């Protein structure tokens, strides 16, 4: 409960059509991120350098 | 004077390769043209008698 999932907009789908070479470009974008209230509750553990 | 317009001859396209088929080449070349005109006049004849 340490993290938080902030956003702005969703994921979006926009399609265009480029007659200078018949192609279809299809885009997707989404603003997105990963934030915590403070700096303390997580822990990794590793192998041995 | 008359001036009568002249319509320019006829140009044709391209065969695009198959490599290009993505690019910006798939269109093809650009075929221009432009107008030309003519021009008419005229003489005069003439002649005379007395009596």
């Amino acid at each position: 409960d340490n993290f938080v999932m902030p956003r702005q907009r969703a994921v979006t789908v926009e399609r265009e059509r480029q007659a200078g070479k018949q192609r279809d470009a299809y885009y997707v974008t989404q603003r997105v991120n990963l934030q915590r209230y403070f700096e303390n509750g997580v822990v990794s553990g590793a192998y041995a350098a | 004077i008359l001036t009568m317009l002249v319509e320019p001859d006829a140009g044709r396209a391209t065969w695009v390769a198959a490599s290009a088929y993505g690019s910006d080449n798939t269109t093809g070349s650009e075929v221009t043209g432009a107008l030309t005109e003519i021009h008419f006049s005229t003489y005069k004849l003439a002649a005379k008698s007395f009596i």
